[PDB]
C-alpha cells in the first residue's frame, strides 16, 4: 500500500509551492497576462466554449470514477493495455493546461492558490502522474471532481437556458447540495474501504459508493436507520464533522430557502368563467359597512 | 457559545463513559460495557443531532437514565439558545458592498429621486432593444431601500443594472460605487414635492458633493424651477462646455406647450425626434403607416465638409436634401466676439465657415 | 530505493512548471505574432 | 459675485450643522475626502463655524470647571451675575 506517495505528491505540490510563492513575495509579462485573461474571459466566446468543455470533461471524469469505484481501492494496471486510463490522463492534462492558463492570468498568486479549482487540480493530477509512473492505480480523491458541479448553473447562463434570477439561484443551491453530498460520500467510501492505517488496514468494511450515498442521505435527514454505518475510527470522526458541518450549512442557508419560498400573493390570479353563471364586478370604496 | 457547547459535550461524554464502564452497583458490576471515551463522544454527538444510529448505546440502567436527562437538558438548552443563534446569524444587508469594476465596460451612476416611474421610463428609453450595442452598466445609488415592485424591476434587468444603498453626500458611498471611474452621473428630481425650491437645493448640493469628490466628472441633472439653475453657475467645477447639463422640466415642458400653441403637433414631433421608437411594418392603408414612416427619424450632429465652405446656408441645405437625402436644421456659428451660438435656419446672407 | 521516491515527489510539481512554461511560451509567441 | 473686483475676497462666516459639509465651502481645496474637520481650510481659516465643537466643550468642562467661566468672560463681553 503506497497510498502515501500519491497523497504526499499532492501535499508537496500544494504546500511547498505555496511556501515558495510567499518567500518570493517577501523578497512584457503584462501583455501575455492580458492575453491569457481575455482568452479565459467569460465574455469571450473562446472562454464560453472552454468552460463548457472543462465542465463536460469533469462530468466524464466523475463518471469514470463511478465506474472505477467498484474496483479495489489499490490495484495495478497498464497504460498501453487500458484505454480508459489513457482517457483519464488526457482529461487530467487538459485540466493541467487550463490551470496553466488560469495561473498565468492570475492577478494575485495567493488567492488563486487558495481556491477550490486549484486545490482539486492539485489533489487530482499529481496522483494520476504518479499512477502512470509506478503503473499502480489508487482510487484517491477523484470524487472531488464533483465539486465542478457548483459551476453548472453558470453553464446554463451561457447557453441561455436560465434567464430569471430566481431560477439561477435555485439551480446554484441544488448544485451545491448535490456536489457536497457526492464528495462527502466519496470521502466516506475511501476511508471505510481503505481501513485504519494504524491497525494494518484490518478495519476495512466493504461498502459500495452508492451505499455511502444512501448513508449520507439517511444521516443528513436525521433519520439514522443504523443498517449501514461507519465502523472505522477515522470514518466515525468524518461522520461527526459532516454532521456538524451539515447542520451549520443548513442553518446558514435557511434564509435563502425562506426567500425562495417567499410570500405568495393571496389575492392574485384571475377570475375563471363558469358557463351559465353571470358575474357582477364591484369596485370603488370596499370596506366592511358597504 | 462554542466553548460552552464543547465543554458540556465533553463532560456528558465523561459521565457516560464512567457510568457505562463502571457498571450497575446493585448488580455487582456485571453490566459493564467496554466503551472508549471517544466512542462516548461519538454517541453523544449522534444523540444530540437526533440521528440515533443505535450502533453504540447505553445498556446500563443508570446510563440510560443519564441519557434521558441529557436529551431533555440538551433540548431545553438549545431552545433557550435559539435567540442568540438568530442574533449571531443576524439580518444581512442585502444592498451593501461595492461595485466591482469590469474592464472594457463603462458605468453610469444614477442618483436622486429613485422610484418606480422615473427608473421605469429611464430604463425603457436607455435599454431599448433598437439601441446600438453599448457596453454600459447602470448603478443606482439610493439610501431608501426599494419596495417589492422596484426589486422586481431590478431583477428583470439584473444583468445590466445594479442597486446600492447609500447617500451621495457621503464620500465613502461615492467611493463604493467607483464614482472616480464612472462615465457620467445622472441626478433625477422629485417632480411631486411640496416645495420645489427645497428639492432644487438638495439636487444642487448633490452636484456640489459630486464635483467636490471628482471635479472632472460629467453631470446631467434635473431641475424643477428655472430660477434655481443659475445656482449651478456658482460652482467653479461646473463646466457647461465640457458636457455638464441641467434639464429644466418646467421650462422645457411649458416651452413645448407654447410652441405647440404656435403650431400644433410640434411637441409630438419633437418627442418622437429624440426618442428610441421601435418600428412596426404596417401594410393596411391606415394613418398609422404614414405616421410610422416619420417616427423613425432622429437628430444627429456632424461637421460639414470643406466643400461647403463659402456657400450660403440655403444652398448647402438644398444640396444635402436633394443629393445626400439629409435635412439640415441648424448650424453652430462660432465667432470670437460672442463664443458659439446655434442658428436655426439662417438666411442666404450667412456663409458657411470652416469647421 | 530513493530515486523512485524522489521521482514520485517531484513529478507533480515538475509537470506543473512544464505546463506553466508551455502556457507562457505559447502566449508570448501569439503576442509576438499579433504585434506583427 | 462681481463688483466694479470679485466676491472671493469678502470675509464671511458660515454656521454649519454637519462637519462633513465644511469642505463644500472651499473651492481650491486639495484636501482629501477623509480629512478631519480641524485640518480643512475653511476651519483652519476661520471662515466656517461648526457647532459640534460645542459638544466638545462639555467634555472640556468635566475635567476643568474654570475653562467654561474663562470662555464666558472672554466671549460674551463680560456678563456679570
Ligand atoms: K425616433
Amino acid at each position: 500500500r503506497m497510498w502515501w506517495a500519491f497523497l504526499a505528491s499532492s501535499m508537496v505540490t500544494f504546500f511547498g509551492g505555496l511556501f515558495i510563492i510567499l518567500l518570493w513575495r517577501t523578497l512584457w509579462m503584462t501583455s501575455v497576462k492580458d492575453w491569457a485573461g481575455v482568452m479565459i474571459s467569460a465574455q469571450t466566446l473562446t472562454g464560453r466554449v472552454l468552460v463548457v468543455l472543462v465542465f463536460a470533461l469533469s462530468i466524464g471524469a466523475l463518471v469514470i470514477y463511478f465506474i472505477d469505484s467498484s474496483n479495489p481501492i489499490e490495484s495495478c494496471q497498464n497504460f498501453y493495455k487500458d484505454f480508459t486510463l489513457q482517457i483519464d490522463m488526457a482529461f487530467n492534462v487538459f485540466f493541467l493546461l487550463y490551470f496553466g492558463l488560469r495561473f498565468i492570468a492570475a492577478n494575485d498568486k495567493l488567492w488563486f492558490w487558495l481556491e477550490v479549482n486549484s486545490v482539486v487540480d492539485f489533489f487530482t493530477v499529481p496522483p494520476v502522474f504518479v499512477s502512470v509512473y509506478l503503473n499502480r492505480s489508487w482510487l484517491g480523491l477523484r470524487f472531488l471532481r464533483a465539486l465542478r458541479l457548483i459551476q453548472f448553473s453558470e453553464i446554463l447562463q451561457f447557453l441561455n437556458i436560465l434567464k430569471t434570477s430566481n431560477s439561477i439561484k435555485l439551480v446554484n443551491l441544488l448544485s451545491i447540495f448535490i456536489s457536497t453530498w457526492l464528495t462527502a460520500a466519496g470521502f466516506i467510501h475511501l476511508v471505510e474501504n481503505s481501513g485504519d492505517p494504524w491497525e494494518n488496514f484490518q478495519n476495512n468494511q466493504a461498502l459500495t459508493y452508492w451505499e455511502c450515498v444512501y448513508l449520507l442521505m439517511v444521516t443528513m435527514s436525521t433519520v439514522g436507520y443504523g443498517d449501514v454505518y461507519a465502523k472505522t475510527t477515522l470514518g466515525r470522526l468524518f461522520m461527526v464533522f459532516f454532521i456538524l458541518g451539515g447542520l451549520a450549512m443548513f442553518a446558514s442557508y435557511v434564509p435563502e430557502i425562506i426567500e425562495l419560498i417567499g410570500n405568495r400573493k393571496k389575492y392574485g390570479g384571475s377570475y375563471s368563467a363558469v358557463s351559465g353563471r353571470k358575474h357582477i364586478v364591484v369596485c370603488g370604496h370596499i370596506t366592511l359597512e358597504s | 457559545l462554542l466553548s460552552i457547547f464543547i465543554s458540556t459535550w465533553l463532560t456528558a461524554a465523561g459521565f457516560i463513559h464512567l457510568v457505562e464502564n463502571s457498571g450497575d452497583p446493585w448488580e455487582n458490576f456485571q453490566n459493564n460495557q467496554a466503551l472508549t471515551y471517544w466512542e462516548c463522544v461519538y454517541l453523544l454527538m449522534v444523540t444530540m443531532s437526533t440521528v440515533g444510529y443505535g450502533d453504540v448505546y447505553a445498556k446500563t440502567t443508570l446510563g440510560r437514565l443519564f441519557m434521558v436527562f441529557f436529551i431533555l437538558g440538551g433540548l431545553a438548552m438549545f431552545a433557550s439558545y435559539v435567540p442568540e443563534i438568530i442574533e449571531l446569524i443576524g439580518n444581512r444587508k442585502k444592498y451593501g458592498g461595492s461595485y466591482s469594476a469590469v474592464s472594457g465596460r463603462k458605468h453610469i451612476v444614477v442618483c436622486g429621486h429613485i422610484t418606480l416611474e422615473s427608473v421605469s421610463n429611464f430604463l425603457k428609453d436607455f435599454l431599448h432593444k433598437d439601441r446600438d450595442d453599448v457596453n454600459v452598466e447602470i448603478v443606482f445609488l439610493h439610501n431608501i431601500s426599494p419596495n417589492l415592485e422596484l426589486e422586481a424591476l431590478f431583477k428583470r434587468h439584473f444583468t445590466q443594472v445594479e442597486f446600492y444603498q447609500g447617500s451621495v453626500l457621503n464620500p465613502h458611498d461615492l467611493a463604493r460605487v467607483k464614482i472616480e471611474s464612472a462615465d457620467a452621473c445622472l441626478i433625477l428630481a422629485n417632480k411631486y414635492c411640496a416645495d420645489p425650491d427645497a428639492e432644487d437645493a438638495s439636487n444642487i448640493m448633490r452636484v456640489i458633493s459630486i464635483k467636490n469628490y471628482h471635479p472632472k466628472i460629467r453631470i446631467i441633472t434635473q431641475m424643477l424651477q428655472y430660477h434655481n439653475k443659475a445656482h449651478l453657475l456658482n460652482i467653479p467645477s461646473w463646466n457647461w462646455k465640457e458636457g455638464d447639463d441641467a434639464i429644466c422640466l418646467a421650462e422645457l415642458k411649458l416651452g413645448f406647450i407654447a410652441q405647440s400653441c404656435l403650431a400644433q403637433g410640434l411637441s409630438t414631433m419633437l418627442a418622437n425626434l429624440f426618442s428610441m421608437r421601435s418600428f412596426i411594418k404596417i401594410e393596411e392603408d391606415t394613418w398609422q403607416k404614414y405616421y410610422l414612416e416619420g417616427v423613425s427619424n432622429e437628430m444627429y450632429t456632424e461637421y460639414l465638409s470643406s466643400a461647403f465652405v463659402g456657400l450660403s446656408f440655403p444652398t448647402v441645405c438644398e444640396l444635402c436634401f436633394v443629393k445626400l437625402k439629409l435635412l439640415m436644421i441648424a448650424i453652430e456659428y462660432k465667432s470670437a466676439n460672442r463664443e458659439s451660438r446655434i442658428l436655426i435656419n439662417p438666411g442666404n446672407h450667412l456663409k458657411i465657415q470652416e469647421g | 530505493a530513493l530515486r523512485d521516491l524522489a521521482v514520485v515527489y517531484t513529478l507533480g510539481p515538475a509537470s506543473f512548471l512544464v505546463s506553466l512554461a508551455s502556457c507562457l511560451a505559447l502566449g508570448s509567441g501569439l503576442t509576438a505574432c499579433r504585434a506583427r | 459675485m462681481q463688483f466694479d473686483t470679485t466676491g472671493v475676497n469678502i470675509p464671511i462666516i458660515t454656521e454649519l450643522v454637519n462637519d462633513t459639509n465644511v469642505q463644500f465651502l472651499d473651492q481650491d481645496d486639495d484636501d482629501d475626502p477623509d480629512t478631519e474637520l480641524y485640518l480643512t481650510q475653511p476651519f483652519a481659516c476661520g471662515t466656517a463655524f461648526a457647532v459640534s465643537v460645542l459638544d466638545s466643550l462639555m467634555s472640556a468642562t468635566y475635567f476643568n470647571d474654570n475653562i467654561l467661566t474663562l470662555i464666558r468672560t472672554l466671549v460674551t463681553g463680560g456678563a456679570t451675575p
